[PDB]
Protein backbone atom coordinates (compact mmCIF):
# COMPACT_ATOMS: atom_id res chain seq x y z
CA UNK A 1 0.00 0.00 0.00
CA UNK A 2 2.70 2.36 0.24
CA UNK A 3 2.77 3.98 3.71
CA UNK A 4 4.79 7.45 3.80
CA UNK A 5 4.31 8.58 7.39
CA UNK A 6 4.49 5.18 9.12
CA UNK A 7 7.59 4.14 7.25
CA UNK A 8 9.34 8.32 8.47
CA UNK A 9 8.77 7.19 11.68
CA UNK A 10 10.20 3.78 11.58
CA UNK A 11 13.41 4.69 9.79
CA UNK B 1 19.12 -18.37 35.29
CA UNK B 2 18.35 -14.16 33.79
CA UNK B 3 21.57 -14.27 31.21
CA UNK B 4 23.11 -10.99 30.62
CA UNK B 5 21.70 -10.80 27.29
CA UNK B 6 18.58 -10.92 28.95
CA UNK B 7 18.82 -8.32 31.21
CA UNK B 8 20.24 -6.50 28.75
CA UNK B 9 17.19 -6.77 26.48
CA UNK B 10 14.98 -5.91 29.56
CA UNK B 11 17.31 -2.70 30.61
CA UNK B 12 16.42 -1.56 27.07
CA UNK B 13 13.00 -2.05 26.61
CA UNK B 14 12.45 -0.25 30.33
CA UNK B 15 14.09 2.17 28.80
CA UNK B 16 12.07 2.05 25.46
CA UNK B 17 9.02 2.35 27.47
CA UNK B 18 9.95 5.71 29.77
CA UNK B 19 10.80 7.68 26.54
CA UNK B 20 7.65 6.96 24.95
CA UNK B 21 5.54 7.27 28.21
CA UNK B 22 5.07 10.00 29.69
CA UNK B 23 3.04 9.56 32.69
CA UNK B 24 1.70 13.15 33.27
CA UNK B 25 0.17 12.53 29.46
CA UNK B 26 1.04 16.31 29.18
CA UNK B 27 0.64 15.96 25.17
CA UNK B 28 -2.87 15.70 25.37
CA UNK B 29 -3.29 19.57 25.15
CA UNK B 30 -2.10 19.51 21.45
CA UNK B 31 -5.06 17.16 20.85
CA UNK B 32 -8.34 18.82 19.18
CA UNK B 33 -10.30 19.13 22.57
CA UNK B 34 -12.95 16.86 23.92
CA UNK B 35 -16.59 17.03 23.85
CA UNK B 36 -18.57 15.34 26.48
CA UNK B 37 -22.23 16.82 26.06
CA UNK B 38 -22.65 14.61 21.69
CA UNK B 39 -23.31 12.29 18.19
CA UNK B 40 -19.60 10.93 18.10
CA UNK B 41 -18.60 13.97 20.33
CA UNK B 42 -15.66 12.41 21.34
CA UNK B 43 -14.01 11.08 17.93
CA UNK B 44 -11.64 14.36 17.23
CA UNK B 45 -10.13 13.90 20.33
CA UNK B 46 -9.30 10.23 20.93
CA UNK B 47 -8.55 10.05 17.26
CA UNK B 48 -6.06 12.38 18.33
CA UNK B 49 -5.59 10.33 21.18
CA UNK B 50 -4.84 7.11 18.83
CA UNK B 51 -3.14 9.24 16.20
CA UNK B 52 -0.53 9.91 19.46
CA UNK B 53 -0.21 6.74 20.52
CA UNK B 54 0.16 5.07 17.32
CA UNK B 55 3.59 7.54 16.95
CA UNK B 56 4.66 6.71 20.23
CA UNK B 57 3.99 2.74 20.11
CA UNK B 58 6.83 2.65 16.45
CA UNK B 59 8.95 4.62 18.65
CA UNK B 60 9.35 2.20 20.79
CA UNK B 61 8.94 -1.28 18.64
CA UNK B 62 12.12 0.89 16.68
CA UNK B 63 14.00 0.46 20.03
CA UNK B 64 13.58 -3.41 20.34
CA UNK B 65 16.21 -5.51 20.59
CA UNK B 66 16.34 -6.86 16.81
CA UNK B 67 13.57 -4.73 14.86
CA UNK B 68 15.92 -3.43 13.32
CA UNK B 69 17.48 -6.42 11.90
CA UNK B 70 13.71 -6.65 10.09
CA UNK B 71 13.27 -5.21 6.59
CA UNK B 72 11.38 -2.10 6.28
CA UNK B 73 8.26 -4.26 4.81
CA UNK B 74 8.23 -6.67 7.65
CA UNK B 75 8.40 -3.43 9.99
CA UNK B 76 5.16 -2.02 8.88
CA UNK B 77 3.19 -5.04 8.74
CA UNK B 78 4.01 -5.59 11.76
CA UNK B 79 3.35 -2.29 12.96
CA UNK B 80 0.03 -1.81 11.12
CA UNK B 81 -1.91 -5.17 12.73
CA UNK B 82 -0.06 -4.52 16.69
CA UNK B 83 -0.25 -0.75 16.77
CA UNK B 84 -4.32 -1.11 18.52
CA UNK B 85 -3.32 -4.33 20.18
CA UNK B 86 -0.07 -2.41 21.71
CA UNK B 87 -2.11 0.90 22.61
CA UNK B 88 -4.55 -1.66 24.32
CA UNK B 89 -1.65 -2.70 25.99
CA UNK B 90 -0.01 0.07 27.24
CA UNK B 91 -3.60 1.82 28.14
CA UNK B 92 -3.31 -0.68 31.24
CA UNK B 93 -0.91 1.79 32.82
CA UNK B 94 -3.87 4.72 33.10
CA UNK B 95 -6.64 2.45 33.56
CA UNK B 96 -8.03 1.84 37.47
CA UNK B 97 -10.35 -0.61 38.14
CA UNK B 98 -11.65 1.96 40.93
CA UNK B 99 -14.32 3.28 38.40
CA UNK B 100 -13.19 1.39 35.19
CA UNK B 101 -11.71 4.27 33.61
CA UNK B 102 -8.56 5.27 31.79
CA UNK B 103 -7.42 7.96 33.92
CA UNK B 104 -4.54 9.82 32.67
CA UNK B 105 -3.75 13.20 35.19
CA UNK B 106 -7.38 14.38 35.94
CA UNK B 107 -11.20 14.46 34.43
CA UNK B 108 -10.79 16.27 31.05
CA UNK B 109 -8.66 13.32 30.10
CA UNK B 110 -9.83 10.95 32.33
CA UNK B 111 -11.88 8.46 29.49
CA UNK B 112 -15.12 6.19 30.44
CA UNK B 113 -17.31 3.54 28.85
CA UNK B 114 -19.72 6.29 27.67
CA UNK B 115 -16.70 8.60 26.78
CA UNK B 116 -14.70 5.62 24.76
CA UNK B 117 -18.86 4.77 22.98
CA UNK B 118 -19.15 8.50 21.84
CA UNK B 119 -16.50 7.99 19.50
CA UNK B 120 -18.45 5.59 17.29
CA UNK B 121 -17.26 1.99 18.55
CA UNK B 122 -20.11 0.10 20.03
CA UNK B 123 -20.43 -1.99 23.12
CA UNK B 124 -19.82 -5.22 21.15
CA UNK B 125 -16.12 -3.89 21.50
CA UNK B 126 -15.92 -1.44 24.10
CA UNK B 127 -17.10 -4.28 26.68
CA UNK B 128 -15.04 -6.92 26.31
CA UNK B 129 -12.16 -4.40 25.90
CA UNK B 130 -13.01 -3.00 29.41
CA UNK B 131 -12.99 -6.98 31.10
CA UNK B 132 -9.31 -7.29 29.20
CA UNK B 133 -8.18 -4.16 31.02
CA UNK B 134 -9.62 -6.05 34.17
CA UNK B 135 -8.02 -8.92 33.76
CA UNK B 136 -4.54 -7.53 32.63
CA UNK B 137 -4.54 -5.05 35.53
CA UNK B 138 -5.20 -8.35 37.88
CA UNK B 139 -2.38 -9.82 36.94
CA UNK B 140 -0.14 -7.02 38.52
CA UNK B 141 2.88 -7.63 35.76
CA UNK B 142 6.16 -6.11 36.44
CA UNK B 143 6.71 -3.88 34.38
CA UNK B 144 9.13 -5.43 32.89
CA UNK B 145 6.60 -8.32 32.16
CA UNK B 146 4.65 -4.94 30.65
CA UNK B 147 7.59 -4.37 28.37
CA UNK B 148 8.39 -7.33 27.27
CA UNK B 149 4.82 -8.34 26.49
CA UNK B 150 4.10 -5.28 24.46
CA UNK B 151 7.21 -5.66 22.24
CA UNK B 152 6.19 -9.83 21.98
CA UNK B 153 3.33 -8.73 20.82
CA UNK B 154 4.83 -6.02 17.95
CA UNK B 155 7.00 -8.79 17.00
CA UNK B 156 4.64 -11.82 16.05
CA UNK B 157 4.95 -14.09 13.38
CA UNK B 158 2.05 -15.18 11.95
CA UNK B 159 0.51 -11.59 11.25
CA UNK B 160 -0.69 -11.85 7.58
CA UNK B 161 1.59 -10.21 5.40
CA UNK B 162 5.00 -11.19 6.73
CA UNK B 163 7.71 -12.29 4.45
CA UNK B 164 10.75 -13.32 6.96
CA UNK B 165 8.99 -14.71 9.40
CA UNK B 166 11.03 -16.99 10.37
CA UNK B 167 13.35 -14.18 11.39
CA UNK B 168 10.86 -12.67 13.10
CA UNK B 169 10.15 -15.55 15.48
CA UNK B 170 13.41 -15.28 15.99
CA UNK B 171 12.73 -12.55 17.61
CA UNK B 172 10.10 -12.94 19.13
CA UNK B 173 11.48 -16.27 20.65
CA UNK B 174 14.09 -14.56 22.43
CA UNK B 175 11.90 -11.76 24.07
CA UNK B 176 9.78 -15.05 25.23
CA UNK B 177 11.60 -16.99 26.37
CA UNK B 178 13.13 -14.04 28.10
CA UNK B 179 9.49 -13.35 29.66
CA UNK B 180 9.50 -17.28 30.56
CA UNK B 181 12.68 -16.36 32.06
CA UNK B 182 11.99 -13.76 33.92
CA UNK B 183 9.38 -14.84 35.35
CA UNK B 184 11.19 -17.69 37.22
CA UNK B 185 13.71 -15.75 38.80
CA UNK B 186 11.87 -12.39 39.54
CA UNK B 187 8.32 -13.48 40.09
CA UNK B 188 7.50 -14.41 43.09
CA UNK B 189 4.43 -16.86 44.00
CA UNK B 190 1.41 -16.95 44.15
CA UNK B 191 1.90 -13.81 40.94
CA UNK B 192 4.28 -15.87 39.13
CA UNK B 193 1.13 -19.16 38.89
CA UNK B 194 1.06 -19.89 35.33
CA UNK B 195 1.75 -16.07 34.93
CA UNK B 196 3.14 -16.45 31.24
CA UNK B 197 0.54 -18.80 29.78
CA UNK B 198 -1.89 -16.07 30.99
CA UNK B 199 -0.06 -13.45 29.10
CA UNK B 200 0.50 -15.28 26.23
CA UNK B 201 -3.54 -15.62 26.83
CA UNK B 202 -4.10 -11.84 26.47
CA UNK B 203 -2.56 -12.05 23.49
CA UNK B 204 -4.87 -14.07 21.97
CA UNK B 205 -8.02 -11.68 23.70
CA UNK B 206 -5.92 -8.61 21.81
CA UNK B 207 -6.07 -10.03 18.07
CA UNK B 208 -9.69 -10.89 19.16
CA UNK B 209 -10.49 -7.30 20.01
CA UNK B 210 -7.91 -5.99 17.34
CA UNK B 211 -10.81 -8.05 14.70
CA UNK B 212 -13.68 -6.61 16.14
CA UNK B 213 -11.80 -2.74 15.71
CA UNK B 214 -10.77 -3.23 12.34
CA UNK B 215 -14.71 -3.99 11.87
CA UNK B 216 -15.78 -1.03 13.29
CA UNK B 217 -13.24 1.05 12.13
CA UNK B 218 -14.36 -0.12 8.40
CA UNK B 219 -17.66 1.23 9.40
CA UNK B 220 -16.98 4.88 10.44
CA UNK B 221 -14.67 5.29 7.78
CA UNK B 222 -17.29 4.36 4.81
CA UNK B 223 -19.43 7.68 5.90
CA UNK B 224 -16.17 10.41 4.38
CA UNK B 225 -17.75 12.71 6.81
CA UNK B 226 -16.17 10.51 9.53
CA UNK B 227 -12.90 9.50 7.97
CA UNK B 228 -13.13 13.64 7.62
CA UNK B 229 -12.06 13.98 11.59
CA UNK B 230 -9.54 11.75 11.62
CA UNK B 231 -5.88 12.05 11.26
CA UNK B 232 -3.92 11.05 7.99
CA UNK B 233 -1.87 8.41 9.98
CA UNK B 234 -4.53 7.06 11.37
CA UNK B 235 -5.30 6.94 8.01
CA UNK B 236 -2.29 5.18 6.68
CA UNK B 237 -2.02 2.77 9.90
CA UNK B 238 -5.81 1.57 10.06
CA UNK B 239 -5.96 0.76 6.07
CA UNK B 240 -6.81 3.19 4.21
C1 LIG C 1 -0.97 7.36 26.56
C2 LIG C 1 -1.95 6.48 26.80
C3 LIG C 1 -2.21 5.28 25.91
O1 LIG C 1 -1.71 5.50 24.60
C4 LIG C 1 -3.70 4.88 25.75
C5 LIG C 1 -4.74 5.68 26.60
C6 LIG C 1 -6.07 5.40 26.53
C7 LIG C 1 -6.63 4.32 25.70
C8 LIG C 1 -7.97 4.05 25.56
C9 LIG C 1 -9.08 4.86 26.18
C10 LIG C 1 -9.99 5.43 25.08
C11 LIG C 1 -10.40 4.41 23.97
C12 LIG C 1 -9.20 3.54 23.44
C13 LIG C 1 -8.23 4.42 22.59
C14 LIG C 1 -9.57 2.20 22.72
C15 LIG C 1 -9.93 2.28 21.20
C16 LIG C 1 -9.93 0.91 20.50
C17 LIG C 1 -11.30 2.86 20.98
C18 LIG C 1 -11.46 4.10 20.51
C19 LIG C 1 -12.79 4.75 20.27
C20 LIG C 1 -13.06 4.91 18.78
O2 LIG C 1 -14.42 5.20 18.59
C21 LIG C 1 -12.21 6.06 18.22
C22 LIG C 1 -11.42 5.73 16.94
C23 LIG C 1 -12.34 5.09 15.82
C24 LIG C 1 -11.49 4.75 14.55
C25 LIG C 1 -10.85 6.06 14.00
C26 LIG C 1 -9.93 6.71 15.09
C27 LIG C 1 -8.80 5.70 15.47
C28 LIG C 1 -9.43 4.38 16.02
C29 LIG C 1 -10.36 3.75 14.94
C30 LIG C 1 -10.27 4.73 17.29
C31 LIG C 1 -10.78 7.03 16.36
C32 LIG C 1 -8.36 1.28 23.00
C33 LIG C 1 -7.61 1.84 24.20
C34 LIG C 1 -8.54 2.92 24.70
C35 LIG C 1 -4.29 6.82 27.51
C36 LIG C 1 -2.85 6.64 27.98
O3 LIG C 1 -2.77 5.50 28.81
Amino acid sequence: KNHPMLMNLLK
Amino acid sequence: KLSEEQQHIIAILLDAHHKTYDPTYADFRDFRPPVRMSPLSMLPHLADLVSYSIQKVIGFAKMIPGFRDLTSDDQIVLLKSSAIEVIMLRSNQSFTMDDMSWDCGSQDYKYDVTDVSKAGHTLELIEPLIKFQVGLKKLNLHEEEHVLLMAICIVSPDRPGVQDAKLVEAIQDRLSNTLQTYIRCRHPPPGSHQLYAKMIQKLADLRSLNEEHSKQYRSLSFQPENSMKLTPLVLEVFGN
